RNA sequence: CAGUCAAGCGUUCAUAGCGACAUUGCUUUUUGAUUCUUCGAUGUCGGCUCUUCCUAUCAUACCGAAGCAGAAUUCGGUAAGCGUUGGAUUGUUCACCCACUAAUAGGGAACGUGAGCUGGGUUUAGACCGUCGUGAGACAGGUUAGUUUUACCCUACUGAUGAAUGUUACCGCAAUAGUAAUUGAACUUAGUACGAGAGGAACAGUUCAUUCGGAUAAUUGGUUUUUGCGGCUGUCUGAUCAGGCAUUGCCGCGAAGCUACCAUCCGCUGGAUUAUGGCUGAACGCCUCUAAGUCAGAAUCCAUGCUAGAACGCGGUGAUUUC
RNA sequence: UCUUAAGGUAGCCAAAUGCCUCGUCAUCUAAUUAGUGACGCGCAUGAAUGGAUUAACGAGAUUCCCACUGUCCCUAUCUAC
RNA sequence: UGAACAGCCUCUAGUUGAUAGAAUAAUGUAGAUAAGGGAAGUCGGCAAAAUAGAUCCGUAACUUCGGGAUAAGGAUUGGC
């Protein structure tokens, strides 16, 4: 017979399969539509998720109850040290899809970037790009010819850049290499932009800007093998259920004599690649500046790093990106930040944001103070003090 | 913004932190965390707890401010 | 919410499912209120309709004068007793659940309010605000 | 369940909406008829949980007609994309009321689903009452108590490794398969259009909310074997300090992690169409959205985007062993 | 008025005994095929086939109320094997 | 300790026997805790939770006058 009472589904059928992602770094499967009018610039960036915090900002939305009144929101902080442009690759369109035809690398590579190419760096001759380096030492023989080959073809040009993992508190010691499509114009100019940037760094402030509407692309937090009840949010069976109750009672009818692909079943949860859209940047921090957490109303010399450092991460000595909301992926994970695909007015994507105060209290518990100067001022002197 | 003062322990309460409690007689009590809130629910006298600011002032500890 | 809903309110945590007994906060002579429905609530399998601060509900008097017994009437919740987060960033809650009696238009049957009332409920029903003593 | 004809109803008027007398069909969600398969056994009602499908569409999207001034309503089309509830009584399917909602539409999948649950009913053996029988006993008459077994095999499904493709590593492409967002309210429009008045909208805009989904732990709450700190009982170590035991001795707080519409954030825009309304324009010197041609258009379809990446699809790139 | 050997008296009841039946009225609930109190031409109650009531007692059946609680809204976490 | 050959700890005496090692996924078995609500779940409060000792106060209808009765409902409890 039919279902006694109609109820919506559980989970999302468009997010299958819920298997582990291919790699720890999520891959950007689409880039903003290119217009050959603006100057050549990146369309994405690489960063690391440090942690979340609490921000206080005066909401400005005509008609709303809290218009011109104070609200409290939670944002996540992403450490974004500048990346190094090492190598560009061109893509020629084919009736079978886009295909890379050539790759031109930089003459010199840092130690951290080439560690990606070795599964055992400690016992190795470290002969990476050594003979490719010999392609240089002549003016332009083997390289400029390849660059010209890219110019004559390769309607889409992407740039290979790698993070400076040594600048982060992580003990990773291995860089992350990724591609970013350039959305300037006159692809001949695109490769000129890339070649001039070989062995050169690019700061995050040259890509993203305050109040800009961006997107986050990262692999979520894995959780191993998971029961059906929590993997899909199904109803728990009654208490007096034999042979367990954290299950799904009926997984299919007699016909078809198979288990449907749309029935919730136990399997690995998390560690999937996700693309979270519509996240608004609030502050573009600069590592070469104290008082990172100081607003025009706070005016206290305190960095974005809380007391005792970010939980499980450390400090934010580098430039950082802090975006409203929460982005997928846990702390210490590589995260790729992307420009918005389409222009969105929405009267909230055009909102101008100016912060008031940053919660720098220690996240290792119910923190009370914001600065050891304040802590000493409040508690007074102690036995440890002389 | 205006930083709050805890009703039980006097600790400074920053925006978005702690819990606010309104008693039936319309008096409001703000607790910086669950620790102070729970002790308040057990009718513990702030004067008898050794780390509250009220106790410290009452017992003249670190009171070198006023002469 | 409903006919008397003058404006909109932000979402607040539900703390009063149906079947709850709630204190009567006016002078109409009712002692408690029994929830049987919530105005504006959605539908879902096995999901009990739940009431929050400022929500108009279909309530029934369980203790009070007999002419208020045995009949259903609208009501408006004025105290929640379950913590909810205001968008200014604070979590607040009263010590008990409380509400009043009102017609479908929102005109309160009683004339006075005992105890404090929530600012969300007062800001939304003008009539409740007028008779409210202390608003928070 | 749907037609065909049209005596009448409908102030006049068959067909706005109905429609008698007749007549043609469709479906197998009723109940019948037959006994074709199963009696060396296919686990029978109902409820709970869950998935998908059908459309004879309840609402939501867009339209057509009226005995459509407005509002409300009724008939109809494209439409199964999305949703269709919480309760009182009954074992109930069914039924009847309370209430919310946009609505509380109808069905199938061995009258879906018992090695998924329950056992309230039916449907063993105990027992009671009424009627019947002299009697043993009978009663789709009523009542109460009455064991719910096994998956380690194959396939299916969800996840997870994996040889051979000179070796290894890195960066990619995208065939294919899946796909998602949904709905309501309030203000403004506007007490305006419309109407004698009674009453009384809509388009654009704004703030939110319902249901659903993917994440996340800054805050709040929960969780305590951090056995982290403190306190308390009985006993044991001559006493103190410090500790053991009481299957974590008990209580208060309790970081980290996990976690909650009990917490926070987020959930895109292009084309082609359906119904329908139009253009030019013959057929048919007139006329006609149609015959050729053609314009706009639905929550429709395909795309943008999102997910997996063919483990016998592909590309670029680094290095590529010398007792 | 026919008829039996006598024609259900005292009592009791939609009761564990009533098909029609979810009987009718009141109460109980917002809503009750449940419960209780009444009515009784009672298919088919009824007197040691024992009728009616009954304090106390009951791992007997049924209804409601208070306190209580993860039974549930709506799930989450921890420990041992 | 305590009313107590109750439960809990110890002395005399007797054992240290039950295949082990390493991790801490899902579902389990056993033990638990949960904010707001409080039976709305369910055939049915099934299970679980709540109360509990002792001292003092107070204790209804009904009744076979014996009971009901620990009725119900309250207050106290340590150490010196
Ligand atoms: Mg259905
Ligand atoms: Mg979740
Ligand atoms: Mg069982
Ligand atoms: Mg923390
Ligand atoms: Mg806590
Ligand atoms: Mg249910
Ligand atoms: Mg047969
Ligand atoms: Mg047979
Ligand atoms: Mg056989
Ligand atoms: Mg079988
Ligand atoms: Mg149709
Ligand atoms: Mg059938
Ligand atoms: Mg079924
Ligand atoms: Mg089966
Ligand atoms: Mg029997
Ligand atoms: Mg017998
Ligand atoms: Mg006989
Ligand atoms: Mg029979
Ligand atoms: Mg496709
Ligand atoms: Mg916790
Ligand atoms: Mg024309
Ligand atoms: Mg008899
Ligand atoms: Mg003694
Ligand atoms: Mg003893
Ligand atoms: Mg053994
Ligand atoms: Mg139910």
């Amino acid at each position: 017979s039919h279902r006694k009472y109609e109820a919506p589904r559980h989970g999302h059928l468009g997010f299958l399969p819920r298997k582990r992602a291919a790699s720890i770094r999520a891959r950007v499967k689409a880039f903003p539509k290119d217009d050959r009018s603006k100057p050549v610039a990146l369309t994405s960036f690489l960063g690391y998720k440090a942690g979340m915090t609490t921000i206080v900002r005066d909401l400005d939305r005509p008609g709303s109850k809290f218009h011109k009144r104070e609200v409290v929101e939670a944002v996540t902080v992403v450490d974004t040290p500048p990346v190094v442009v090492v190598g560009v690759v061109g893509y020629v369109e084919t009736p079978r899809g886009l295909r890379s035809l050539t790759t031109v690398w930089a003459e010199h590579l840092s130690d951290e970037v080439k560690r990606r190419f070795y599964k055992n760096w400690y016992k190795s001759k470290k002969k990476a790009f050594t003979k490719y380096s010999a392609k240089y030492a002549q003016d332009g023989a083997g390289i400029e010819r390849e660059l010209a080959r890219i110019k004559k073809y390769a309607s889409v040009v992407r740039v290979l850049v790698h993070t400076q993992i040594r600048k982060t508190p992580l003990a990773q010691k291995k860089a992350h290499l990724a591609e970013i499509q350039l959305n300037g114009g006159s692809i001949s100019e695109k490769v000129d932009w890339a070649r001039e940037h070989f062995e050169k760094t690019v700061a995050v402030d040259s890509v993203f800007e305050q109040n800009e509407m961006i997107d986050a692309i990262a692999v979520t937090k894995g959780h191993g093998f998971e029961g059906v009840t929590h993997r899909w949010g199904t109803k728990k069976l009654p208490r007096k259920t034999h042979r367990g109750l954290r299950k799904v009672a009926c997984i299919g009818a007699w016909h078809p004599a198979h288990v449907m692909w749309s029935v919730a079943r136990a399997g690995q949860r998390g560690y999937h690649s996700r693309t979270s859209i519509n996240h608004k940047i609030y502050r573009v921090g600069k590592g070469d500046d104290e008082a990172n957490g100081a607003t025009s109303f706070d005016r206290t010399k305190k960095t974005i790093t809380p007391m005792g450092g970010f939980v499980h991460y450390g400090e934010i000595k580098n430039d950082f990106i802090m975006v409203k909301g929460c982005i997928p992926g846990n702390r210490k994970r590589i995260v790729t930040l992307r420009k918005s695909l389409y222009t969105n007015t929405s009267r909230k994507a055009l909102e101008e944001v100016s912060l008031k105060w940053i919660d720098t209290a220690s996240k290792f518990g119910k923190g009370r103070f914001q600065t050891p100067a304040e802590k000493h001022a409040f508690m007074g002197t102690l036995k440890k003090d002389l | 913004m205006k930083v709050e003062i805890d009703s039980f322990s006097g600790a400074k309460i920053y925006p978005g932190r702690g819990t606010l409690f309104v008693r039936g007689d319309s008096k409001i009590f703000r607790f910086q965390n669950s620790k102070s809130a729970s002790l308040f629910k057990q009718r513990k006298n702030p004067r008898r707890i050794a780390w509250t600011v009220l106790f410290r002032k009452h017992h003249k500890k670190g009171i070198t401010e006023e002469v | 919410s409903g006919n008397g809903a003058q404006g909109t309110k932000f979402r607040i945590s539900l703390g009063l499912p149906v079947g709850a007994i709630m204190n009567c906060a006016d002078n109409s002579g009712a002692r408690n209120l029994y929830i049987i429905a919530v105005k504006g609530s959605g539908s879902r399998l096995n999901r009990l309709p739940a009431a929050s601060l400022g929500d108009m509900v279909m309530a029934t008097v369980k203790k009070g004068k007999p002419e208020l017994r045995k009949k259903v009437m609208p009501a408006i919740v004025v105290r929640q007793a379950k913590s909810w987060r205001r968008r200014d960033g604070v979590f607040l809650y009263f010590e008990d659940n409380a509400g009043v009696i009102a017609n479908p238009k929102g005109e309160m049957k009683g004339s006075a309010i005992t105890g404090p009332v929530g600012k969300e409920c007062a800001d939304l029903w003008p009539r409740v605000a007028s008779n409210s003593g202390v608003v928070v």
